[PDB]
C-alpha cells in the first residue's frame, strides 16, 4: 500500500520536473527518468525511497522552482 | 491558458508534497525541511559514494545543526565532509566556522561530502 503511493508520487515528481523544462537538460533528464524507472520497478521500500531522495533533490536544487510556502 | 498552466503547476506541486508528507519517510522529510530553511542541494544527491554531495548552508545556525566535527547530517544519513567553500568560492577550514568567526565568513557556504552510511 505504501509501495503504490511512493511509485505514484515518483510519476508526479517526474511530471513536475517535466513542466519545469528539465528535458532541456539532456543528461539531467536522463538521470531523472532512470530514477523514476527504478522506483517503479523497485521491489522494496529501501531501494524506492533512496531513489526518491535523489529524484526529489533535483527539484529542491532548482532555485525558485518551488514556492517555499508549499514545503 | 498561460496562467492556467501556472495554476496546474501550482496544484500539482501542492499535491506532490502532500503525497510526500503522507509517505512519512525520514530521508525525504529531512531534505524537505532543510529546503524550507534554505538548506538545499546544489546538485542531485549522489546514489553511490563515487559521486559527491554538495549542499548550500545559508547560515551558521544551519551549519551548527547539520555539522558536527567532520560529519554532515543530511537526508537522514551521515556524510564525511570533504571540503567547504564560501560565497566567493574560496576554501574554508572547518575550524574557521564558529559562533565568533561566522560574521567574517562569506555566506552561504557550500559543503562537499561523501556518504558515510
Amino acid at each position: 500500500s505504501k509501495m503504490s503511493d511512493v511509485k505514484c508520487t515518483s510519476v508526479v515528481l517526474l511530471s513536475v520536473l517535466q513542466q519545469l523544462r528539465v528535458e532541456s537538460s539532456s543528461k539531467l533528464w536522463a538521470q531523472c527518468v532512470q530514477l523514476h524507472n527504478d522506483i517503479l520497478l523497485a521491489k522494496d521500500t529501501t531501494e524506492a525511497f533512496e531513489k526518491m531522495v535523489s529524484l526529489l533533490s533535483v527539484l529542491l536544487s532548482m532555485q525558485g522552482a518551488v514556492d517555499i510556502n508549499k514545503l | 491558458s498561460e496562467d492556467k498552466r501556472a495554476k496546474v503547476t501550482s496544484a500539482m506541486q501542492t499535491m506532490l508534497f502532500t503525497m510526500l508528507r503522507k509517505l512519512d519517510n525520514d530521508a525525504l522529510n529531512n531534505i524537505i525541511n532543510n529546503a524550507r530553511d534554505g538548506c538545499v542541494p546544489l546538485n542531485i544527491i549522489p546514489l553511490t559514494t563515487a559521486a559527491k554531495l554538495m549542499v548550500v548552508i545559508p547560515d551558521y545556525n544551519t551549519y551548527k545543526n547539520t555539522c558536527d566535527g567532520t560529519t554532515f547530517t543530511y537526508a537522514s544519513a551521515l556524510w564525511e565532509i570533504q571540503q567547504v567553500v564560501d560565497a566567493d568560492s574560496k576554501i574554508v577550514q572547518l575550524s574557521e566556522i564558529s559562533m565568533d568567526n561566522s560574521p567574517n565568513l562569506a555566506w552561504p557556504l557550500i559543503v562537499t561530502a561523501l556518504r558515510a552510511n
